[PDB]
Order: C-alpha cells, then structure tokens, then sequence
RNA sequence: GGGCGAGCCCCGAGGGGCUCUCGCUUCUGGCGCCAAGCGCCCGGCCGCGCGCCGGCCGGGCGCGACCCGCUCCGGGGACAG
RNA sequence: CGAAGGGACGGGCGAUGGCCUCCGUUGCCCUCGGCCGAUCGAAAGGGAGUCGGGUUCAGAUCCCCGAAUCCGGAGUGGCGG
C-alpha cells in the first residue's frame, strides 16, 4: 500500500520536498500553545507502528519542549 | 505629579468615532494656560502647545 | 448633606429649576448661551464669504 | 400638493474633526482569534515561499466543466449504502434454496476510496484512471501517486476538495478515487475522459516536475515595486526614446 | 451584507442547554435533620430566667446552634401553638445557642409555661 | 470620481494631458452619537373599481458613507536573539 | 502571546400560568453593549439609618416603657393630593 512510500519519504528529511513541510508545520505550531490535542496524526503511519489504531478512544496530543 | 519635576496638562480630546470625551495626560509646555485649545495632528499649525 | 442621604430628598431640593440645573451655576450656564449662539453667528458669516469665492472664483 | 416644507436636509459631513464617523465595514481591521489569524497567513505563506513542483502540482487542479462528467460517470458506479448491504444480504439470502441458485454469478464494479487500495492496484496495473483530492492537509499520503500513476501509464486527475470526493463514498473525507472496471456501455465514455486526462497531466509531466511555485509578494509590495518601475520608465523613456 | 461593525472580536453567544439527567446522583433526597424538635432542646428554670417570664411576657429556651430567628419563631408557632412577637437570640459562652421568644400581649407567659413543666 | 482647487499647453471658453492639494474642521473654556433626504420593494383597513389609483397604519433594502485586494498598522529584519 | 459579555431596551414568532381581555413566564431571531478583568485585602480608611427614662446580684443606644428613623417589596396598586 501508500504506507510503504510515506515512510521511505520521511526518511529524506534533508531533501528539499520535506524541508519546505518541516518549515511550515514547525512554523504553525509555534504559534499554538505549548500543550493541545490534535485531531488527526500528522505522520499516521508512524502512529501505526507505535501501536495508534483508527478507532474510537484513541487520542493523540502535541507538547513543545524547550531545547537545550 | 508627585515625584516628578514637571506639571501635567489635562487635555480633553473627543473621539471621533463614538460619542465620549477622551481625556490624555499631556506634559504642558511653558505657555499652557487653561481653556487654550491645542490641536493634535498633521495638519495642525505651529505655535507652543 | 452625606451623598446617600440623597435618596431620600425630594427632586426640587436636589437642583434648582432651570436649565442645566443643579450642576452648573448661574454665572457659567447662561455664559454659555451667550456663547454658543456667537459661533453659530460667526460660521453662518464664514460660509457668507466661503459662499461669495465660490460664486466669484 | 403632496410636499411639506419641514422636511429639511441636515447632511452629516463625514469630515475629519467634522460630525462624527458612520458605522461603516471595518472587517479588514478585525482583532481575529488564534486560529482564525493562523490560517489566513497559512495560505500566505503556501504563495510566499518557494513551494516544491512535488507540492505545487496539487495547485494545478482539473478545470470545471470537465468535473462534472468525471462525477456523472462515477454517480452510478458509488459504492453500495448502509441497510443496502442487508438489503443485499438479505435478498440474497432467501436465494439459497428458494429458486435453485448459490449466488456466484457476478458482483459489480465499485471505485476505491483508500491510499492503501489505490495504491496495490496501480502497481499491478488493475487500474484505469484515478482521481486525486488536492486539500488533503498531510500532504505527505499523496505526493508519490502523481509520478507513480506517470510511470505505470495510468491516468491522474487532481480535484477539488476532498469533500465532494469524500461524496461519492458516503464519508466525510476521501482521499483517492480509482476506476478499476466499468461498464461495457461506459468504456467508451470513460474513454473520451481519459485521453483528456492523459494530455494534461501524463503527457506533459515533465512541464509539472519541474514547475516551481510561490515567489508571489504581497500586493502592498508589488505594488510599490511596480511603482519604482514606472518611475524608473517615467525618468528615462522620453530622455533617448 | 452583514458588515462588522467593532473592531473587537468578541465569542459569539452559544446556546446551552440545561441538565436532563438520565438517574439522580443521590437515590434519594435527605430528610431535615434540623425539625421542629431538634431546633428546641429544653428550656430553662433560671429564676433570673423565671424573673423575665411574668415581667417581660417572654420564655426562654436552649436552641439548637445551626437554627434561625425565622425557624425558632415558626418552631414555637408548631409545637404550642403560640404567636410570637418577635425573637431574641444569643449564644452562651458553653457551646449553645439561647433565645429570648417574646410573646405578643394578647397571651400570658405564665399561663403556658404551666403547660410546658416548667414553674 | 468630485470640485473652490496653483496653473500651463491644445482650446470650440463645453472641454482633454502634465506636477501637487483635499474626500470639505484655527477666533471665542458652547453642542455634536443611537441618520435626514432620495430611490426600489412588502403587509393590513377604506373608497374608486381597470387596478403598480388615492388616504391611513406598519416594515425591508441600497445610496447617503466609491471599488478591489493577501499580511491590523508601522519600525527593524537574515542582523538582533 | 486570549473566541475573556450569559447582560440589557424595543420588536417578531410559540406556549403555558391567574377571571389565557389583560398582565406574567421562558426559548429562538433582529438590536445595543466595552471598559480593565476572577478573588481576597482595614472591628482606627469610605460606609443610608436610635435616642430619653427605667430595669439586673452580675446584660443593656441590645430588655421594658415612649418617641422616631433607614432600606426593600407591593401584582389587583392600599387611600388621598
């Protein structure tokens, strides 16, 4: 299926495609809290892999930590 | 003003947008009398105040 | 008397019969009758001649 | 007569320092909320920055009219409804023994929905022509699938919004839309649609995979830009010319 | 059509909708623990106490230490049958709550402290 | 667009291109908001009856208050940090 | 670095309540709307309105007697002006 190339893709994060989407979602979520849900995962097959299902009761959040 | 070495101007502006009196707090320069009108702009003359 | 004290008073002996009675004294209130009707004199003059240099020039 | 002359005019002179301001529109000076302010400079940012020709070939989308035969011909091949399975099951379900039959006979075609389905039966060359939805908000489920239908000669239709192709399922959402089979009386209108679909999007791919996009400033800007050109024309267009 | 007339974005306002429970939290509602007998314990033989009943036309009594000057005259009403004029409280420096219930003229202290017990 | 606009050139003294100026406030310790007017529709009562006819009562919309846009305006900005 | 109002006048729709004439009740829609932010913080700061006499072994501007005064309510307005 789709799941084997969205993992492949994410692996060439140096890559200028992924570049541009890192830029843009790690600009979007600096303007958001440092804690809220999100509603759908951003990477579902790695979701999968960690054992998120596409059910009912699965929620998933997204948390900011300071680097350093 | 306490702890300050210069008097304050009250000057009542109307906002021109809805109906109220806006008050400022305007530092008043040597010559500020009570009633004088001061105007507040681009297109305002030039004297003191 | 005390501010709320001024509930129980009646209304003539709150203000004076007169407009802008009560909060604004005699000397001032009719002073400024006198000038309110000046500046409506005066822009009725001033749109006399605005209205002559429109006519003219 | 009919007039009274104690209706007089008394105008409202909007001036400045003059009679006091209307309640005009002020819709572009709004304090918006978080996620109202996000959003709205999201889509900046897709015209600001230099998007990839992988991510800017969504932005190209299929034209108007052409859509709605693309939906007229997948209208009868939706996929079957809630309480019409039972009603399939069910009528299916006396034919056991009430008429000699077992049901073998034949199911009919019906689309694909999923990355995952779409996917299998494109590289196994099952499939005629896909449809793409374009606002799918990771964009990373599809961007393969443009140079992947390329190479295996199958045609790829981007459209708009993943809403009115999330219709023809009965969902909210659907990413992919493929026609696996159709019709017999439907393969020559499927057919007229998919040289129309070959010429525009596989014909030409190369125009696409190399086609940048972005490099839009704003209008505030592009317009002060283009007034230095016109004053650079006004200074020395007359001098020598 | 619909323009925005305030610069400030203010939250719309939502209907909510009020509570339809589907089973009460508590089975049942509990009983007043706080009735007509135990807002009035006993009353007193004080022979000051006795002084204010056939000069001040009043009664005296222990009452209860979570009560009311609205229960206590309403209590008095339910148990003697007795009008009341006004009621006067205090609380003594032993942990309970006194109360000073006068009577209107119209019935005589001593004539239904008999009746009480107490003389 | 609009004009008292400073005017020039062409000019038929109606008027078109060119630089700039305002969406029309400086003499006084007064007031100023919750629209006037215009235009187009709607409902009820009465009389003409041919009714987009007239009278009364009660409402809506647009101009008035130009149109379109993608960052609220600015100041920095590949440096600050 | 905030979608921070749950309030209110008038009108329209529908309903119940009491002699659904009238008044009252709540839900929705149109409309208006800020004010600087929850909250706590003075028995010497602000803060409406009680005084005289008598009375107890020990309390009295608090109990009794006699004179007032402030606040809130009133639908049918309880009466007059």
């Amino acid at each position: 299926g789709a799941y084997k190339y969205i993992q492949e893709l994410w692996r060439k994060k140096q890559s200028d495609v992924m570049r541009f989407l890192l830029r843009v979602r790690c600009w979007q979520y600096r303007q958001l809290s440092a804690l809220h849900r999100a509603p759908r995962p951003t990477r579902p097959d790695k979701a999968r892999r960690l054992g998120y299902k596409a059910k009912q009761g699965y929620v998933i959040y997204r948390i900011r930590v300071r680097r350093g | 003003d306490p702890g300050r070495g210069a008097p304050l101007a009250k000057v009542v502006f109307r906002d021109p947008y809805r109906f109220k009196k806006r008050t400022e707090l305007f530092i008043a320069a040597e010559g500020i009398h009570t009633g004088q009108f001061v105007y507040c702009g681009k297109k305002a003359q030039l004297n003191i105040g | 008397v005390r501010p709320k004290v001024l509930m129980r008073l009646s209304k003539t002996k709150k203000h004076v019969s007169r407009a802008y009675g009560g909060s604004m004294c005699a000397k001032c209130v009719r002073d400024r009758i006198k000038r309110a009707f000046l500046i409506e004199e005066q822009k009725i003059v001033v749109k006399v001649l605005k209205a002559q240099a429109q006519s003219q020039k | 007569k009919v007039v009274n002359p104690l209706f007089e005019k008394r105008p409202k002179n909007f001036g400045i320092g003059q009679d006091i301001q209307p309640k005009r529109d002020l819709t572009r000076f709004v304090k918006w909320p978080r996620y109202i302010r996000l959003q709205r400079q999201r889509a900046i940012l897709y015209k600001r920055l230099k998007v990839p020709p992988a991510i800017n070939q969504f932005t190209q989308v299929l034209d108007r009219q052409t859509a709605t035969q693309l939906l007229k011909l997948a209208h009868k091949y939706r996929p079957e409804t809630k309480q019409e399975k039972k009603q399939r099951l069910l009528a299916r379900a006396e034919k056991k023994a009430a008429g000699k039959g077992d049901v073998p006979t034949k199911r009919p075609p019906v689309l694909r929905a999923g990355v995952n389905t779409v996917t299998t039966l494109v590289e196994n060359k099952k499939a005629q022509l896909v449809v793409i939805a374009h606002d799918v908000d990771p964009i990373e489920l599809v961007v393969f699938l443009p140079a992947l239908c390329r190479k295996m000669g199958v045609p790829y239709c981007i459209l708009k919004g993943k809403a009115r192709l999330g219709r023809l399922v009965h969902r909210k959402t659907c990413t992919t839309v493929a026609f696996t089979q159709v019709n017999s009386e439907d393969k020559g209108a499927l057919a007229k649609l998919v040289e129309a679909i070959r010429t525009n999007y596989n014909d030409r791919y190369d125009e696409i995979r190399r086609h940048w996009g972005g490099n839009v400033l704003g209008p505030k800007s592009v317009a002060r830009i283009a007034k230095l050109e016109k004053a650079k024309a006004k200074e020395l267009a007359t001098k020598l010319g | 059509k619909k323009i925005r007339t305030s610069p400030t974005f203010r939250r719309p306002k939502t209907l909510r909708l009020r509570r339809q429970p589907k089973y009460p939290r508590k089975s049942a509602p509990r009983r007043n623990k706080l009735d007509h007998y135990a807002i009035i314990k006993f009353p007193l033989t004080t022979e000051s106490a006795m002084k204010k009943i056939e000069d001040n036309n009043t009664l005296v009594f222990i009452v209860d230490v979570k009560a009311n000057k609205h229960q206590i005259k309403q209590a008095v009403k339910k148990l003697y049958d007795i009008d009341v004029a006004k009621v006067n409280t205090l609380i003594r420096p032993d942990g309970e709550k006194k109360a000073y219930v006068r009577l209107a003229p119209d019935y005589d202290a001593l004539d239904v402290a008999n009746k009480i017990g107490i003389i």
